[PDB]
């Protein structure tokens, strides 16, 4: 039997891969093509900011947070053409309250990410990488880290857990118009983002390139796989929250607490 | 005995209608259905009836109504002359008796008059006799069918009907492009019930058929929108008709068991105890006091089953499933019992008529020690986290509730019914199976019926079950499995294997059938879900002439638009989820 | 090369189509065994339970739906044929009118005869409806001599 | 560098489209309400100004804490003014 955990995501791409495409009829053709990338390369180019090495860095340029949330903003699009090319009431609002709780719960990652980089002071993430030397940048900022957490695992990620269903009826997921290979291309993407996530928080909050007593990039590879399997092991004991509660603690309970984190930052550094 | 065939013209309601109608149109039959059944001219139906409701001890519901063929009986003794029959029986709580009545119709003028003004729950009932015979019911709202496809030409229960798929031509495909093109042209033209209002932008028709799970089978029920306001909500039943009334008259006595079973999936040999014990009064079979405490036994350990699946599927719908899920591994170790004794986890086709197949295994004493000590501490945390719990019961209060009279009107029996102040159980009531030798209790729920107050009583009633199955470990007694009389079917095989006389017997009983002399016999149990009753008539030969299937489930699923008329989708949803329906049950 | 032949053989995603009854073994095996499965995405297809006149149209609707690898399953004594109900309401089988490649007999069959039909169907999916001359063996024919050579069982006065 | 890895990702989408190819009125009640992501379109513009503030506030000091305390003070008070009046809540 396969021995790998990563060998099913393996077959399931080669499963996606020749599958007959059919037409859809009464729809629009060039959203219907478009908006698999733009849930796709999005956090593909969000990789594009990782420092995997000093010297096999993928891009030595100024800023990285800014394309990251540029990236975050740009998410929203691909459920929306999604919902407006799947030409099915009922699917067109399953993606518009996928999107209603999407553009409420990215809020939060700016305003988390202002304290990280606000101890830190710039944007060039070599600096950053280079600020946790003896200190981690997550033993003040447990509030901020906790809202990254959430705000990283709500751009659809699935915690929500209204992308395939709808607990409103007269509505209906807008994963079922797409079934050729567009469907795996949202699985990769999703797969990249939260592995992406995962990279930015390893190397943005914890200290990346540290080598206590072994070479430093194998180091950040198994922190990074450590908060992976967390991850997977809190996404699944994450239990389905219905619409309402998922409302009910967004704009309210985390819009202060960055807020005062903010404040407790900006008293503390100076 | 208690199987003998009595007239019961000495009851108080037999002279109370032979004073106040006199003499003549009344003709008193003589049966084993335990109630007196007369015949009623059509002419004077309501008059009776009309009587019968506002008498001083009231027919409060209408327990069943349905038809018969007569044609081809041989045996008609005492029975004014008829082509056709509808029965009605009614039931007064009070007076905790019954009445049936007969109308007798001719070939060419099957007509009667319609009896759901009075009783409202006749409706679909009267509707089903329009589909599956061929009597029409001048005074019907919506007659139209609902078993059967529109289309569908002919009434499948009677007897110039070839009941077998094999007499009709195989799935060709010449029916499948027409309903495709039906299915194609999907429009409503208001024929669905009365439908007053218009198809326009006022109006939204919505099939709103879930295939999700825990809908418990897939169906279509129409629904209305206005203002997200169900305006008016109509079940699309029969989709899972199997004929199980049609295969009654083909099958004999002993073959027909296995049948049973699949009338309820969950109920297992609950669905075997009324149509063995109506054979058996068929018979004049008294059974020995063992085969009434094994059949307590299977009974309620299927009761339990059905109880903790229904208090799982409510804590997981409306609730957090991540606690109560542990209970469906409780449910797997019942099943082990089950088919230790029974041999197969669900349909056991384990009842025969005058015992069961085989013995108790020597081990079954243990085992049930073993679940009766184990279990109470496990209920009793459930019962804390059911109990306790505030969110569900917060919104699970005042939800499409109803009273006595409205549960009355609609023939809802069962948790439904025992949730308001009525302490009514057929268990208590008319004892059955050697229940009259034990002591437990009924739970109420006071006189306001809701969801939370039906899911306390079935906790309630899982606990009582419990002590009933520790007073069957404890005072299962000694002797047979099996009754000694002739239709006992089949001898004991140990004597069989040696006996010429029984070996005989088993022949003809296996082969031919046994031979049940031409009567009527009627039993009603308290099911998994509400009361399930079997009303037999054998023409003298070794099948059924009618097999009458009474489904609580069938009222409960009408019962829907009557109370949901004025709610969201979401309480449509929630209130599909409590109510105790299964497709099954509902089509048979 | 055959990389898309371990493809298909490595990953299956099911439809689950359990009728009223025959479905509470099947979901006691999809709970051991694993939200996922969804409309118009899947490309296997497990017709259980009594397949009815009146609601087999839906079941050609959802078998057109899929793409072009169509696999079926039938399940239980009611989905191969018309099973115990040889009546007028019910047509005798599901391969009337689609075509079916595994069929598992029961009623219903257990959870573990589920697993077998992932075995046998992983097994002829690695082989290139398709007999590629390897399927006229049958389980009929190929565990016979297993289980002929079984002599004595357990008496049934013991559990 | 960053436009050799973008022209490897948009050959890479260019690679698996090809081969994909080649390989083969009315609404009544429902939907609106999305004034919640017209406040997020708001409160974007109202963070951008954080983010502009997060590169350069230890050369800012004490008045530059005193009206980035005021400024989300009266983003606060904008807050709980939308949900004492009925905008911020349950939504379909
Ligand atoms: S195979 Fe058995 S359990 Fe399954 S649907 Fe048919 S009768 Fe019911």
């Amino acid at each position: 039997v396969g021995w790998g955990g990563s060998l099913q995501l393996v077959a399931d791409m080669i499963k996606m891969f020749f599958k007959e495409d059919w037409i859809p009829k009464f729809s629009d053709r060039v959203i219907f093509t478009l908006a698999p990338m733009i849930a796709f390369t999005s956090l593909l180019l969000a990789f594009a900011i990782v420092p995997v090495s000093p010297g096999w860095v993928v891009a030595d340029l100024n800023i990285g947070i800014l394309f990251f949330l540029m990236m975050a903003g740009l998410a929203v699009y691909a459920v929306l053409f999604a919902g407006w090319s799947s030409n099915n009431k009922y699917s067109l609002l399953g993606a518009m309250r996928a999107s209603a709780q999407t553009l409420s719960y990215e809020v939060f990652l700016g305003l988390s990410l202002m304290g990280v980089v606000a101890q830190a002071g710039s944007f060039n993430m070599t600096d950053i990488v280079n600020s946790q030397a003896h200190v981690w940048n997550v033993i003040p900022q447990f509030f901020g880290f906790i809202t990254f957490a959430i705000a990283g695992v709500a751009v659809c990620h699935r915690h929500p857990f209204d992308q395939p269903e709808a607990e409103q009826e007269l509505a209906d997921g807008y994963h079922i118009e797409y079934s050729g290979m567009k469907f795996g291309l949202f699985f990769v993407g999703e797969y990249i983002g939260i592995v992406t996530i995962s990279a930015l928080m390893v190397t943005l909050f914890f200290g990346g390139w540290q080598g206590p007593l072994l070479p430093p990039f194998i180091w950040f590879a198994l922190k990074t796989a450590f908060f992976m399997m967390m991850f997977i092991l809190i996404r699944a004991s994450l239990p389905r929250p219905r619409y309402d509660q998922v409302m009910s603690f967004g704009w309210k309970i985390c819009l202060p607490l960055t807020l005062i984190n903010l404040l407790v930052t900006a008293a503390v550094i100076l | 005995p208690a199987w003998q065939t009595r007239d019961h013209l000495d009851d108080p309601v037999i002279g109370e209608l032979r004073n106040r109608f006199g003499p003549d149109a009344f003709t008193v039959q003589a049966t084993r259905t335990g109630v007196p059944v007369v015949w009623i001219k059509r002419e004077q139906l309501l008059e009776v009836g009309d009587f019968l409701k506002k008498l001083p001890k009231p027919y409060v519901m209408l327990f069943d109504l349905h038809g018969m063929d007569e044609r081809l009986r041989t045996h008609r003794e005492g029975l004014p002359a008829a082509d056709f029959s509808v029965f009605y029986h009614l039931i007064s709580i009070d007076r905790n008796r019954d009445i049936m009545l007969k109308v007798a119709l001719a070939e060419n003028d099957l007509h009667v008059p319609t009896f759901t003004k009075l009783f409202p729950n006749a409706n679909w009932y009267e509707r089903e006799t329009w589909d599956l015979f061929g009597i029409t019911f001048d005074g019907h709202p919506n007659l139209r069918r609902i078993m059967m496809p529109q289309t569908w030409k002919g009434h499948p229960l009677r007897k110039d009907y070839p009941a077998r798929a094999t007499e009709f031509s195989p799935f060709e495909l010449t029916k499948a492009k027409q309903d495709l093109e039906m299915e194609a042209l999907t429009f409503k033209p208001e024929e669905w019930g009365m439908k007053r209002g218009t198809e326009n932008e006022d109006f939204m028709f919505l099939n709103l058929g879930p295939n999700h799970p825990s809908a418990h089978g897939a169906f279509r029920i129409v629904l209305q929108l206005d203002g997200e306001e169900i305006v008016d909500c109509v079940p699309d039943i029969g989709y899972h008709h199997r004929g199980a009334e049609k295969m009654g008259e083909r099958q004999s006595w002993h073959s027909y068991i296995p049948y049973t079973d699949r009338i309820e999936y969950l109920g297992g040999c609950v669905n075997e105890m009324p149509y063995v014990l109506a054979v058996e009064k068929l018979a004049g079979i008294t059974v020995p006091d063992r085969v009434n405490v094994i059949r307590v036994m299977l009974s309620e350990l299927f009761r339990i089953n059905s109880h903790l699946l229904y208090i799982s599927t409510f804590i997981q719908d409306v609730g957090a499933m991540t606690p109560v899920f542990f209970a469906f591994t409780d449910r797997q170790k019942i099943y082990d019992l089950v088919e230790a004794i029974t041999g197969f986890r669900m349909h056991p086709a384990w009842f025969r008529i005058g015992g069961v197949a085989h013995d108790l295994p020597r081990g079954w004493d243990r085992l049930l020690r073993e679940f009766l000590d184990w279990m109470p501490k496990r209920l009793a945390s459930y019962e804390k986290a059911a109990l306790q719990n505030t969110i569900l019961k917060g919104r699970s209060q005042g939800v499409a509730a109803y009273g006595a009279k409205e549960a009355l009107e609609w023939g809802t029996t069962g948790a439904g019914l025992r949730a308001t102040g009525i302490d009514f159980d057929v268990r208590k009531a008319r004892p059955y199976s050697g229940y009259e030798n034990f002591d437990f209790e009924i739970p109420v729920g006071g006189g306001v019926s809701d969801c939370y107050t039906r899911v306390m009583l079935k906790v309630e009633e899982l606990r009582q079950s419990l002590r009933i199955l520790e007073q069957c470990l404890n005072n299962m007694p000694e002797g047979p499995f099996k009754a000694d009389h002739p239709l006992t079917t089949p001898p004991p095989k140990e004597r069989t294997l040696q006996h010429i006389e029984t070996l005989i017997t088993h022949f003809l009983q296996v082969s031919w059938g046994p031979v049940m002399p031409a009567n009527e016999s009627f039993q009603m149990i308290e099911a998994t879900k509400g009361i399930n009753s079997y009303y037999l008539t054998s023409d003298g030969s070794t099948m059924s002439y009618r097999t009458r299937v009474r489904t609580p489930s069938f009222a409960h699923l009408q019962q829907i638009p009557a109370a949901i008329r004025g709610s969201l989708v979401s309480d449509l949803i929630v209130y599909l989820g409590s109510i105790d329906f299964v497709m099954s049950d509902v089509d048979r | 090369n055959d990389m898309v032949n371990w493809g298909r053989k490595n990953s299956i995603w099911p439809y689950n189509f359990g009728l009223s009854c025959c479905y509470v073994e099947m979901v006691t095996s999809f709970t051991a065994v694993h939200l996922r499965a969804s409309p118009r995405q899947a490309d296997l297809m497990v017709v259980a339970g009594t397949c009815f006149t009146k609601m087999a149209p839906v079941i050609q609707r959802l078998y057109d739906q899929m793409l072009e690898p169509k696999w079926v399953i039938s399940m239980g004594a009611c989905a191969n044929s018309g099973g115990m109900y040889d009546i007028y309401s019910v047509v005798q089988g599901v391969d009337k009118f689609i075509p079916v490649d595994v069929y598992i007999p029961g009623c219903p069959p257990r959870p573990e005869a589920y697993m077998q039909a992932l075995m046998l169907l992983q097994e002829s999916i690695g082989k290139e409806q398709g007999v590629y001359r390897a399927n006229m063996q049958s389980e009929r024919e190929r565990k016979r001599g297993e289980r002929i050579a079984v002599t004595n069982l357990r008496t049934p006065d013991e559990i | 560098a960053f436009a050799i890895f973008l022209i490897v990702a948009i050959g890479l989408c260019c690679l698996m489209l090809v081969g994909g190819w080649f390989l083969g009125a009315r609404l009544r009640l429902s939907a609106k309400f999305y004034l919640v992501a017209m406040f997020f379109v708001i409160f974007d513009v109202e963070a951008l100004y954080l983010f502009a503030w997060s590169t350069s506030i230890r050369e800012s000091g004490w008045v530059g804490f005193v009206e980035a305390a005021i400024f989300i003070f009266v983003l606060l008070a904008g807050l709980v003014y939308l949900v004492r009046i009925g905008a911020l809540d349950w939504t379909p």
